């Protein structure tokens, strides 16, 4: 459910850049130029980041022990 | 032999026993549905 | 003139304001408010074998869902307990009775006629008009549609 540590095609580590890239287009830049600045250019690694959900936070609220 | 459980609800620790327990209860919340909890023991698991 | 990407804002709001499963709650809802009280006034009253002795039936009330624990007295009840202790979501069924002595009418009487089992989500389910942190605090999924 969280942000998955690496692209699934090429193997490049895409784990840490979720927050950023989330945090930077909420701000109203431009996804093509942030991805990019992130360095992401084949679009296989872009895909991770563009469809990602996070339903950590939403599964998170029920406990088991 | 007197066990461990915990609560469904309040997730408080409650001890009791099953075979002599007449009635199933929390004495904190009153919650009828109890957890059995993970045992304190390592468990190996292969990351593949 | 309007545009198709300006309809869509219209219709959006029909789902927004109206959920997916309406069809359901709706019938549920109009039959919780009046079709026990004219299956009821259909019957009309009971005359048993007596003299001059019948009772005729009155209004019909549906209280909240609740359970009679064996070991203690009656509890709220929630879907999340019902259906990991294999219980039945229902709440009593109260009806009053009129009884006729010789023809004149006598102190109305109030009784539990059974239980009746409660969609949920309607009207009178424990689950209505709650937000999603209570329900989230319930153990419920905020997106049921019940
Ligand atoms: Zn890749
Ligand atoms: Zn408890």
């Amino acid at each position: 459910m969280i942000v998955p540590v690496r692209c699934f095609t090429c193997g490049k580590v895409i784990g840490d850049k979720y927050y950023e890239f989330k945090r930077r287009v909420e701000a109203g830049e431009d996804p093509e130029k942030v991805l990019d600045d992130l360095g992401l250019e084949r679009y296989c690694c872009r895909r991770m980041l563009l469809s990602h959900v996070e339903l950590i936070d939403d599964i998170m609220h029920y406990r088991v022990y | 032999v007197e066990a461990v459980y915990r609560c469904f609800k309040c997730g408080r620790e409650v001890k009791l026993d099953l075979s002599i327990t007449r009635d199933l209860r929390c004495p904190y919340c009153g919650s009828k549905i109890l957890y059995k909890p993970r045992p304190k023991v390592p468990r190996r698991v292969k990351a593949i | 003139d309007v545009t198709p990407d300006d309809l869509w804002i219209v219709m959006e709001s029909y789902w927004q304001e109206k959920g997916l499963v309406r069809q359901h709650l709706d019938s549920y809802n109009a039959f919780i408010e009046r079709g026990l009280q004219e299956v009821v006034n259909e019957f009309g009253g009971i005359k048993p074998d007596i003299p001059d002795f019948e009772v005729k039936f009155g209004k019909i009330r549906v209280g909240e869902p609740e359970f009679q624990e064996p070991h203690g007295q009656r509890k709220p009840l929630y879907p999340m307990d019902a259906r990991i202790r294999n219980l039945t979501y229902a709440a009593p069924l109260y009806l009053e009775m009129i009884p006729v002595i010789k023809g004149v009418e006598q102190d109305p009487v109030e009784v539990r006629i059974g239980e009746l089992p409660i969609m949920l989500k309607s009207k009178v389910c424990r689950l209505y008009g709650l937000s999603d942190e209570e329900l989230i605090k319930l153990g419920e999924d905020p997106k049921d549609p019940g």
